RNA sequence: UAGACGGUGAGAGCCCGGUACGCGAAAACCCGGCACCUGCCUAGUAUCAAUUCCCGAGUAGCAGCGGGCCCGUGGAAUCCGCUGUGAAUCCGCCGGGACCACCCGGUAAGCCUAAAUACUCCUCGAUGACCGAUAGCGGAUUAGUACCGUGAGGGAAUGGUGAAAAGUACCCCGGGAGGGGAGUGAAAGAGUACCUGAAACCGUGUGCCUACAAUCCGUCAGAGCCUCCUUUUCCUCUCCGGAGGAGGGUGGUGAUGGCGUGCCUUUUGAAGAAUGAGCCUGCGAGUCAGGGACAUGUCGCAAGGUUAACCCGUGUGGGGUAGCCGCAGCGAAAGCGAGUCUGAAUAGGGCGACCCACACGCGCAUACGCGCGUGUGAAUAGUGGCGUGUUCUGGACCCGAA
RNA sequence: AUGCCGUGGUGUAAAGCGUGGCAGUGAGACGGCGGGGGAUAAGCUCCGUACGUCGAAAGGGAAACAGCCCAGAUCGCCGGC
RNA sequence: CGCGGCACAUCCACCUUGUGGUGGGUGUGGGUAGGGGAGCGUCCCUCAUUCAGCGAAGCCACCGGGUGACCGGUGGUGGA
C-alpha cells in the first residue's frame, strides 16, 4: 500500500509559514527558515513573559521615586515607612496613584513618614 | 445480536509496533545504538570475547563419551498406578499409554516412589528393586 | 432449543430439537476475534511485489571516479536514493496464513450459531423450490416470510442444485455446505437458514 | 533456516535437572607435580556457570 | 439457472457488448473404439541321480597417489579416477565401519523401464487489503529507439481539451506572432502553449514605515497613522442612516525602549573563522523468511498440549499420531532409580527429590516437633496460537572505497 | 583530625539487595584540596578525594565570558520577599 | 510565598471495596546517550451507519478550538 507523501506532509508547512507573517527576506517565504525563526521566536517570548514582570516592576518603582522625591522622601524610606505603618499597596498601584491622582500620594508619603523612625540610622 | 464490529481483541493482546527512526519525538535519530563504533553499524559475535581466549575456549571439556548403544526406558512411579487405577486388575504397557502415564512405543520401567494400596497386576519391562517390595506387598505380581 | 421446520407454501410440519452442547455455548469475543481474523489473513492473494537494488536493470558499474569531481560519490546508478532505482524494505510476496488450534477454530463456530439461535435467529425448513426447476422469483419470496433482513446465510446440502441455483443472484444471500461453516460467515449473516437435510447433517457430525 | 547451536559450548556445558548450568574446572590437564592435592582437590569435580557469565552461556547452547 | 465485468453525456440486473444457461464444425490436428494389417506361441511336463560343464576379465582383489562421503588420513570400512601387480564360477565371490573366526544377507564386472518430482520463451481463462506516469518493466509516448563509445557494452526523457471538434465563421490592430469584439459550449475560471493548477521564483496596483544611522533580522514594552466594525450624543432630512466628532474593538504597519552569538553533525568544549546545506516540489533508511533462540502480554485446552507431509472440499473448513515439548533424576559409562555419583565407609560432599498455614490419631510432650493416616480438601503446569522487545542465518537500517 | 568495619538507639517515601527483559558509556573538561613527572614552568601531564560545577542546566552575578559565586525552569499573572 | 489550570507518585476514605473510578491530604515534574508508558496524521481492506452533480477529493483565504502531533466551521475555486 504505497502512501503519498503529500497531503500529510503540508498541514505542518502552513502553520508555520502563516505564523511567519511579518519576517524579512527568506524568513517568510520558505519553510526550511522559517522553522529556525519559530524556534527562536517562540523561545524569546518564553524568556520574556518571565522577564517583564520584572519590566514593570522596574517601571512602577522608577515612577514611584520620582514622586517621592517631589514630596522630598525618598523611595528607600517610603518603602521603609509604609510597611511600618501596615500599607500593603502593590507597587503597580502605587505608581498610578503617582500619575492619576498626585494629591493622594501625598497623604500616603505623609504617613510613611510618620511610621518611620525618629532616628533611621540609630541600631534597632 | 454479534455482528463483525462487535469483535475487538482482548485487553493487552495487541499493542503498537515500536518504529524507529521516525522523529525526534521518539527514538530519534540514531535509533537505539549512539555509538560511533561496531554497534552503530553491525552485529557483534556472540563468540567474541574482545580478543581474550574465550568462555568456550578457556574451560576443558566435559568428561567421556555418549554410549551410542544406550537402552532408554520411559518411566511410571508406583504411586501413579494408585492414582490411576484405584481397584487393581491387569496392568499392562498399552493400559499405561492410554491413561496418559508414559508414551507410546518405549520400552516402559516401573519405578518406587508413592504409595501403592491397590492390589494390582502389572507387566512391564524391567521392574526397579523397590517398586518388587510394594507390589508383592499389596498382594500382587509383577512380570516381565 | 426447539426450532420447527417451514415447507415452501405453507406451514409447520416437524421440528428439529438443537442439542445444548452445539447450540448453546457461551460467547468468547476475544476467542471469536482471534479466529475470525485468522480466516481473512487466509484469504489475502499476497502477490506485491517490488524490486531491490540488485533485481533493477542495468545499473552495474560506478558511474564516475570517487574524488576529483566535486559530486558526491555514488557506486550505482540505481543506488536506493536515486530516482529510478531501487526499492528498500519494499513488499515481498508473502503468505498470511494463520496455524490456529483445531479446538479454537470450532469453538468459535459453536459460539457464534449458539448466539444466534440464542436470539430466535436459527430457521430450519425442508427445500427452498418445490420441484426441480430452479425459480429465483419463488425462492425470493419464500424467504421474505422467513426473515426480512440484509443478510441471510442458506446452508444447504452439496447434492440440492435447485435450491443452490434459486438463490444465487440474490443480493444478501450466501451460500455454502453444512462440513464449510466458519465463523465468518456465520457473525457477517444477520439469520442463518438451515435445511434440515443439512442441519441433521451438521449435529451428526458432532454427536 | 532452523538456529544452529555452538559445537564447542555443547561439549563443555551441560544442564542441571533444574536448569542450572555446569562446567570443569581449568589448570588440570597436565603439570600436576607441584600443584598440592589441597589445590588438585578444589579443580575436581565441577561447580555452576557464574552470575555474569550465565547470558552469553545460555545463548550459546540453545 | 442472469445483481460477473465494462461501455453508455453522472452510482444501470431491466439502453449496448455480454452474463447464467444452452446450441454449434467443411476441413486440419489430437484422443479413443472397432476392422484391416503386423507379431508371437502351437511340445514338453514331472520325478530322480549327483560325476562333469556354465553363471558377464585386464574386471574384482591387493598396493602407490588422489577425489568424495558426518568423516579435514585418522583405527578409515563402503563408493569413484589413474599407475602397477593381477584371480576364482558355487566347497565360488561380495557386504554387514580397521581386521579375524562363526553367523546372517545378496549375487558385481550386460541392457531397457510408466508414474509421483523440476521449470515457463510462448498460448488461453481468471485473481489481487499489488503500481497509477520521479510509481510499475529500462520501455503506457520513435524504447533497447534517441544518444554516448573504435568495440564489447551503457542507455534516457516524453500520458490527460470536451459528452460531442461543435478546433473560434465574420469584422478589427498587426508583415506575422499574439490579441479584442462577436460566436460554439454546462463551463473558454476547458482555446490543439488545453482537466485540477500548489510552492520557490517574476511583475503591476495599493495601505503604513524608511535618506543621523552599527540591525543572527526576532521578541516583550510601545506612540502615531490607515482600514473595517460598534455603546453614549450632535445633525435627527430618522423606515433612514452612522454624515462628522469623542469612545470602544478587530486587521495591517512599527517611530522608539529593553533582551537576544543561525540550524545540523561531531565534540572536553562550536555563533564559531570546524563539517553539511542556493531555493522550493516530488522521492530517499530497523523490513521480511522460519512450528527458528531467549524473555514477556494475551487466548484456547490442561496431566496433557499440538500436528507436519499429505488427503477430501467452491474458500478461510473437515480429516491426518509420524513427530516435537511435557511427564524423574543421577553417572564418563555399564547401570541403578526418589535416589544417585565419588569412596574402604550406615563418613562427608556434588547434583536431584521432598507443603507439616492445618486440629486430630502415634512409643510424641516441661512446649514447639518426629513418622504416618484422616482431610480443614493446602498450590504446583505445561503446551499450542497470535502480538511485542532483543537475537540467529540471509544484502539485514540506508549510502561510500582503493 | 578525618576516613573505614561491626553494633544498639533515633530520624528519613521514591534508599538498599536478590533474580529476569532492553541499554548506553568505556576520548572527558576546568575549579577546591593532597601528591608524582616538569625548572616545585604551562589553559602542561599522570593519580587520590559519599568533593563541586560543565558534560546533559536554563535563570541572576563576574563589562563580554561551558567549568568561579548564587540557584536547579510543570504552566499562567502588569502581586509580594 | 501568594492566586489559578494541568501532570505523575504515594497515603487515606467510598463505590464491581479493586481490571478501576469518586473525593481529600502530601510530595514530585531541567535533561543528552538511553529505557519504559500513552497518543496524532496519511493510505488500503472488512463490517455497520451516514453524506455527495441541490457540487466529493484536492487546493486557497478568513474566523475559531485542543496539553502536543493537529482538528472543526464558513466562503471561494473546482469537477467524482
Ligand atoms: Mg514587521
Ligand atoms: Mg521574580
Ligand atoms: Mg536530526
Ligand atoms: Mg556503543
Ligand atoms: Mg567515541
Ligand atoms: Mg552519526
Ligand atoms: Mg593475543
Ligand atoms: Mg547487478
Ligand atoms: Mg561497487
Ligand atoms: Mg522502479
Ligand atoms: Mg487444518
Ligand atoms: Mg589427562
Ligand atoms: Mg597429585
Ligand atoms: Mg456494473
Ligand atoms: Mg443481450
Ligand atoms: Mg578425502
Ligand atoms: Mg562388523
Ligand atoms: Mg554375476
Ligand atoms: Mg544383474
Ligand atoms: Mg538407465
Ligand atoms: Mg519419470
Ligand atoms: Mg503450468
Ligand atoms: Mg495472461
Ligand atoms: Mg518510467
Ligand atoms: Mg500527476
Ligand atoms: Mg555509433
Ligand atoms: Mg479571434
Ligand atoms: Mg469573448
Ligand atoms: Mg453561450
Ligand atoms: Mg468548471
Ligand atoms: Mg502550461
Ligand atoms: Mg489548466
Ligand atoms: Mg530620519
Ligand atoms: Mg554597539
Ligand atoms: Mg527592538
Ligand atoms: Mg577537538
Ligand atoms: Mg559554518
Ligand atoms: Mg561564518
Ligand atoms: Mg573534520
Ligand atoms: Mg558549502
Ligand atoms: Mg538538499
Ligand atoms: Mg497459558
Ligand atoms: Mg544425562
Ligand atoms: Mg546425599
Ligand atoms: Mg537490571
Ligand atoms: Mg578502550
Ligand atoms: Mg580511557
Ligand atoms: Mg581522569
Ligand atoms: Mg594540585
Ligand atoms: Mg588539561
Ligand atoms: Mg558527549
Ligand atoms: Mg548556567
Ligand atoms: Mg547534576
Ligand atoms: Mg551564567
Ligand atoms: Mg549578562
Ligand atoms: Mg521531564
Ligand atoms: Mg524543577
Ligand atoms: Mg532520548
Ligand atoms: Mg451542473
Ligand atoms: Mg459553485
Ligand atoms: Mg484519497
Ligand atoms: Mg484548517
Ligand atoms: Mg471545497
Amino acid at each position: 500500500a504505497r502512501v503519498k507523501r503529500a497531503v500529510n506532509a503540508h498541514k505542518k508547512r502552513r502553520s508555520i509559514l502563516k505564523a511567519s507573517r511579518g519576517y524579512r527576506g527568506q524568513r517568510s517565504r520558505l519553510y526550511r527558515k522559517a522553522k529556525e525563526q519559530q524556534l527562536h521566536s517562540l523561545n524569546y517570548a518564553y524568556r520574556d513573559r518571565r522577564a517583564r514582570k520584572g519590566e514593570f516592576r522596574k517601571l512602577w518603582i522608577a515612577r514611584i521615586n520620582a514622586a517621592a522625591r517631589l514630596n522630598d522622601i525618598t523611595y528607600n524610606r517610603l518603602i521603609q515607612g509604609l510597611k511600618a505603618a501596615g500599607v500593603e499597596v502593590d507597587r503597580k498601584n502605587l505608581a498610578d496613584i503617582a500619575i492619576s491622582d498626585p494629591a493622594a500620594f501625598t497623604a500616603l508619603v505623609d504617613v510613611a513618614r510618620a511610621a518611620l523612625p525618629e532616628d533611621v540610622n540609630a541600631p534597632s | 445480536t454479534l455482528k463483525l464490529h462487535d469483535l475487538r481483541p482482548a485487553r493487552g493482546s495487541k499493542i503498537a509496533r515500536t518504529r524507529v527512526g521516525r522523529g525526534d519525538g521518539s527514538k530519534g535519530k540514531t535509533a537505539g545504538r549512539g555509538t560511533k563504533g561496531t554497534r552503530a553499524r553491525k552485529q557483534v559475535p556472540v563468540t567474541f570475547e574482545g580478543g581474550q581466549m574465550p568462555i568456550h575456549m578457556r574451560l576443558p571439556k566435559l568428561k567421556g563419551f555418549r554410549n551410542r548403544f544406550r537402552t532408554e526406558y520411559e518411566i511410571v512411579n508406583v504411586g501413579d498406578i494408585n492414582r490411576l487405577f484405584p481397584q487393581g486388575g491387569a496392568v499392562g504397557v498399552d493400559d499405561l499409554v492410554a491413561k496418559g502415564a508414559v508414551r507410546k512405543n518405549a520400552l516402559v520401567k516401573v519405578l518406587g516412589d508413592g504409595k501403592l494400596t491397590a492390589k494390582v497386576d502389572v507387566s512391564a519391562h524391567k521392574f526397579s528393586g523397590s517398586a518388587r517390595a510394594k507390589i508383592t506387598a499389596a498382594g500382587g505380581s509383577a512380570t516381565e | 432449543l426447539k426450532i420447527d421446520v417451514k415447507t415452501p407454501a405453507g406451514k409447520v410440519d416437524g421440528a428439529i430439537e438443537l442439542p445444548a452442547e452445539l447450540f448453546d455455548v457461551p460467547a468468547n469475543i476475544a476467542l471469536m476475534h482471534q479466529v475470525v481474523t485468522a480466516q481473512r489473513a487466509a484469504a489475502r492473494q499476497g502477490t506485491h511485489s517490488t524490486k531491490t537494488r540488485g533485481e533493477v536493470s542495468g545499473g552495474g558499474r560506478k558511474p564516475y571516479r570517487q574524488k576529483g569531481t566535486g559530486r558526491a560519490r555514488q557506486g550505482s546508478t540505481r543506488a536506493p536514493q536515486f530516482t529510478g532505482g531501487g526499492v528498500v524494505h519494499g513488499p515481498k510476496p508473502r503468505d498470511y496464513s494463520q496455524r490456529t488450534p483445531k479446538k479454537m477454530i470450532a469453538a468459535a463456530l459453536r459460539g457464534a450459531l449458539s448466539d444466534r439461535a440464542r436470539n430466535g435467529r436459527i430457521h430450519a425448513i425442508t427445500e427452498l423450490v418445490e420441484g426441480q426447476n430452479p425459480s429465483t422469483k419463488s425462492a425470493r419470496a419464500f424467504l421474505a416470510s422467513l426473515t426480512e433482513r440484509k443478510q441471510v446465510l442458506v446452508v444447504i446440502g452439496r447434492s440440492d442444485e435447485a435450491g443452490a441455483k434459486s438463490v444465487r443472484n440474490l443480493p444478501g444471500v450466501h451460500i455454502l455446505a453444512p462440513d464449510q461453516l466458519n465463523t465468518y460467515d456465520v457473525l457477517r449473516a444477520d439469520d442463518v437458514v438451515f435445511s434440515v437435510e443439512a442441519l441433521n447433517a451438521y449435529i451428526a457430525a458432532n454427536t | 533456516p532452523k538456529a544452529k547451536t555452538h559445537s564447542g559450548a555443547s561439549k563443555r556445558f551441560r544442564r542441571t535437572g533444574t536448569g542450572k548450568i555446569v562446567r570443569q574446572k581449568a589448570n588440570r590437564r597436565h603439570l600436576l607435580e607441584h600443584k598440592p592435592s589441597t589445590r588438585t582437590r578444589r579443580l575436581d569435580g565441577r561447580t555452576v556457570v557464574a552470575a555474569n557469565d550465565t547470558k552469553r552461556v545460555t545463548s550459546l547452547l540453545n
